[PDB]
């Protein structure tokens, strides 16, 4: 399984990687708990589900995640298998999918009504994220123009 | 999907199975050629496994143990088990009568009374109350296609108002039945469905018309406990966003004979048992009656009480939608005063006045308290009674009346006054109705008297088994003639099918002229005519002539082949049934009254049947100009017991229906039509790339680029001028697949969310 990936990641990839993947060491053991490597990965540039970074590390239970550690070395597949599974979402299908949420006509869904659908349907997020994600996107009365905050979390 | 069901609450077992079940009926193992239906004597058609085939004959084991042997045309295939309790019949391996009627068996014994079957639906009687009519289903449905849900007479509401937007058209909830089968109760609950989306708002008055309507005009009959001895249109008006605005109701005749007459084993309106059972003892006061329903003549010639009719408990509820409806004090007073008056009517008596046949009151204690209640001088309705005017403008010229002639005189006007204040509580539940809002649409809810077969058989009854036959035949021309016309309206391919679904023989012999009605009509204008000669027309040139017009064998008249069955008819007094004559005196008298409401009562056509056709021709015609949704209902025994089917009841219901007709023209045809720009509109989603936004390509050619470039079977669409057209099933397939599509773009858009804070955050440790 990890043994089975080939790494196609160049040797200046894999070397800047390894020192951002160092960056989230907190212990000083070059290791990171297996609750950081989501972060990790997504810090390299994938978009992996919650799911999908369970799926990698081979289904750990909720208390697995935060005790066991992990090196560089079997970190590094992991990014590899994540990258090769190729995070298909196009720009259009995030606002074909927020654009279901309208109401009215114009292009922009409300303020309560996306932070809702965030923080209450699919892989659920916290509600702090969610504010996070609302960096100054409200307009005045309280809506998000949704083709702009798809390009927001897209940069 | 058991988490999806917990929306509809404690309705979910009883709307759609268990995904436990689901998955077991998935991994049931089923042998295709041993697992059969086969013909039988006593159940109609029993699941059996084939033991042996040889000679042409089939040997098989029924469930019950029993060994069975039939030709192999009495061998029917069956579905496997996935499709066991189907929620759309269309969509069977095999549809043929034991697998549509083993299916509505199954859903019923989990009572799950809705099923669909094409593009209409059928409904089987529970005979219990089941919770899948609270508010909290009534949410749960709104807003849902007809495949995103279980089947339900909400749904069917639903989507009639989804129509209504979409096409910009006027639609009708047409609910078919024999007597008993489920129609009220269903056009109560589309009314509840559509308003729940001191005197009470336009949902509260909408929802509060039929309790009291009901008391003056359903009545026990042996076939139904709260039979409708009336027919109604209730139209619900919305504005162009589809806002409920207003609402009205139309109704036909009224039985005014019930008034006067019962049957052995009926009642007449419920009204006159509820003021009785003294629930309220002042009404008992005020209308100067007794609580013993056997001390007046005209309400006590059958049955008294009813097991299921708690009548006390009813009174509250008319009295409480009169509150609702806003009549004023007034008026509720005048209405219960003048059903009291009624009641006093049929106990007056007469007699010969020595050497004549003259009338004069026999007593006068009676006229009384009638007149009191109509706020009359007893001494001159008893005298406009047995002395009428001749002329307008002279008093003194009177014609004299015979003591039948005096009775039959005071039935009429006694049946003219119930009649009238019938009509005129519907004039005021109308303009309670009328919000003056602006309407640009309405969805219409026809309720109509169903078929029925008594002992005896009237012009009542065949008024009513027409208007039965008259709306099978509309069903008929619906399902069978326009939606073969609306495929080649639309340019898609098709050659044309006869089903031989035309009731045109019996509609024919009856309202043609010439026909049944035309001969009662012509000698109802001759004063010499009598039942007799009424008789002998009839079989003059009608007996033999017509297949539909039969003589009974073992009392009858004549015989009617209708669509659901023969029925035994009686021509006594058909003449008289047919004229509305008043004595014109007495009607003086009412229009002089201080009663305003009664005054205002008696302040075009020759017959009553004429009027009758016109009402009917009305209503075709008006139904002509909206796109119907059919309910089929059906009793599923003849003893009002839950739970409980009688095989062969249940396939004569589904036969002379044509349910099966109907689901076979749905699994020919294409049920499902979508207009290009809503098809685009809803199913992008699906492959966004297909259609992407840099070209500018009409509604029509996306439609084909998106079908063509998803894995769905491209033969089950076809494309039409306005509409892409789908066999059953592909809708169903396109709504499971933009849930599933919907559902992956929420969890990509947070695992965006997620990747975006984290490399957010990462920035902020790089510095
Ligand atoms: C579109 C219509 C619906 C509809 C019509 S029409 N007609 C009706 N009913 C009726 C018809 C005729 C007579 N009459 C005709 C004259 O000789 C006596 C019986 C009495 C009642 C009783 C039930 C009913 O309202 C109904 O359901
Ligand atoms: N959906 C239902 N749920 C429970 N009982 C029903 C339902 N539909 C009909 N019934 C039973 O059948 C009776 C007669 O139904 P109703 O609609 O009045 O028949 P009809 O079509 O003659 O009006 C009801 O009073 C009730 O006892
Ligand atoms: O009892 V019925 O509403 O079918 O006339
Ligand atoms: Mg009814």
């Amino acid at each position: 399984d990890l043994s089975a990936i080939k790494i196609e990641f160049s040797k200046e990839q894999q070397d800047e990687f390894k020192e951002a993947f160092l960056l989230y060491d907190r212990t000083g053991d070059s290791k990171i708990t297996l609750s950081q490597v989501g972060d990790v990965l997504r810090a390299l540039g994938t978009n992996p589900t919650n799911a999908e970074v369970k799926k990698v590390l081979g289904n750990p239970s909720n208390e697995e995640m935060n005790a066991k550690k992990i090196e560089f070395e079997q970190f590094l597949p992991m990014l590899q298998a994540i990258s090769n599974n190729k995070d298909q979402g196009t720009y259009e299908d995030f606002v074909e999918g927020l654009r279901v949420f309208d109401k009215e006509g114009n292009g922009t869904v409300m303020g309560a009504e996306l932070r809702h659908v965030l923080a209450t349907l699919g892989e659920k997020m916290k509600e702090e994220e969610v504010e996070a994600l609302m960096a100054g996107q409200e307009d005045s009365n309280g809506c998000i123009n949704y083709e702009a905050f798809v390009k927001h979390i897209m940069s | 999907k058991d988490a999806d069901m917990a929306i509809f609450g404690e309705a979910a077992p009883y709307l759609r199975k268990s995904e436990k079940e689901r998955i077991e009926a998935q991994n049931k193992p089923f042998d295709a050629k041993s697992s059969v239906f086969v013909a039988d004597p006593k159940e109609s058609f029993v699941k059996a496994t084939v033991q042996s085939r040889e000679g042409g004959k089939v040997t098989a084991k029924t469930e019950a143990g029993a060994t069975v042997t039939v030709k192999e045309d009495q061998v029917f295939p069956m579905n496997p088990p996935k499709y066991d309790k189907i929620e759309d019949m269309a969509m069977m391996t095999h549809l043929h009568e034991p697998a549509v009627l083993y299916n509505l068996k199954e859903r019923y014994a989990a009572w799950m009374i809705y099923t669909y079957s094409g593009l209409f639906c059928v409904t089987v009687n529970p005979y219990k109350w089941l919770p899948v009519y609270n508010a909290e289903v009534v949410t749960a449905y709104r807003g849902k296609k007809r495949q995103e849900a279980p089947p339900h007479i909400f749904s069917i509401s639903d989507n009639a108002y989804q129509f209504m937007l979409t096409d910009r058209e006027n639609q009708s909830i047409l609910i078919t039945g024999e007597s008993g089968a489920g129609k009220t109760v269903n056009t109560k609950r589309v009314i509840q469905y559509f308003a729940t989306i001191m005197q009470g708002t336009l949902e509260d008055q909408i929802i509060s018309a039929n309790p009291l309507l009901e008391a003056f005009a359903n009545a026990k009959t042996v076939r139904n406990d709260n039979s409708s001895r009336f027919g109604k249109f209730i139209r619900i008006h919305f504005g162009t966003t589809g806002k409920l605005a207003s609402a009205d109701i139309e109704t036909y005749l009224l039985e005014k004979s019930r008034v006067t007459f019962q049957l052995k084993a009926e009642r007449s309106y419920h009204i006159f048992y509820q003021i009785m059972s003294n629930k309220k003892p002042d009404l008992i006061e005020m209308l100067l009656i007794t609580t013993n329903p056997y001390d007046y003549a005209f309400v006590s010639q059958g049955e008294i009480t009813v097991p299921s009719i708690d009548d006390q408990e009813e009174l509250m509820a008319t009295d409480s939608a009169i509150d609702i409806l806003g009549f004023t004090s007034d008026e509720r007073v005048s209405i219960y005063k003048l059903t009291g008056a009624v009641m006093h009517y049929g106990n007056m008596k007469f007699k010969q006045k020595q050497r004549e046949e003259q009338a004069e009151p026999d007593g006068t204690e009676v006229a009384d308290k009638a007149a009191y209640l109509q706020s009359l001088n007893s001494x001159d309705l008893l005298k406009a009674l047995c002395y009428p005017r001749v002329k307008v403008g002279n008093e003194y010229v009177t014609k004299g009346q015979t003591v039948q002639q005096v009775y039959n005189s005071v039935g009429a006007l006694a049946k003219a006054v119930y009649e009238k204040m019938f009509l005129w509580m519907v004039t005021r539940i109308n303009q309670q109705l009328d919000t003056k809002q602006p309407r640009q649409y309405f969805i219409g809810v026809l309720d109509i008297a169903g078929f029925e077969i008594f002992d005896f058989n009237s012009l009542e009854q065949l008024c009513i088994n027409f208007t039965n036959e008259k709306l099978q035949q509309f069903f008929n021309h619906h399902m069978f003639v326009l939606e073969q016309e609306e495929y080649k309206k639309e340019g898609i391919e098709w050659t044309f099918i006869d089903f031989g679904m035309d009731l045109a023989a019996c509609i024919e012999l009856i309202e043609k002229p010439m026909g049944i009605f035309s001969i009662l009509e012509e000698e109802c204008m001759f004063p010499k005519a009598t039942d007799t000669s009424f008789k002998n027309k009839l079989y003059e040139q009608h007996l033999g002539k017509s297949n539909n017009f039969q003589k009974p064998k073992p009392e009858a008249h004549f015989s009617l082949v209708h669509y659901a069955g023969t029925v035994d008819y009686n021509i006594t007094g058909w003449l008289d049934k047919n004229k509305d004559p008043l004595n014109e005196t007495v009607v003086g008298l009412y229009q002089k009254s201080a009663m305003k409401t009664l005054a205002f009562l008696f302040t075009s056509f020759q017959t009553v049947s004429a009027l009758f056709r016109e009402n009917l021709n009305k209503l075709m015609t008006n139904l002509r100009s909206t796109h119907p949704h059919f309910v089929r209902c059906i009793i599923p025994n003849e003893t009002k017991t839950p739970g409980a089917m009688e095989h062969e009841l249940v396939l004569h219901q589904l036969r002379c229906n044509g349910v099966l007709e109907g689901i076979r023209i749905c699994r020919k045809g294409f049920p499902s039509r979508i207009l290009y720009a809503d098809f685009k509109q809803r199913y992008k989603v699906l492959n966004a790339s297909a259609i992407p936004e840099g070209q500018f390509i009409d509604s029509k050619k996306a439609s084909e680029k998106l079908l063509g470039s998803i894995d769905v079977d491209h033969t089950q669409y076809k494309f039409g001028h306005t509409k892409v057209f789908f066999k059953a099933g592909l809708l169903g397939l396109l709504e499971e697949m933009r849930d599933d599509k919907l559902a992956q773009l929420i969890t990509r858009t947070q695992a965006m969310c997620r990747g975006f804070l984290a490399r957010v955050e990462y920035k902020k440790m790089v510095e």
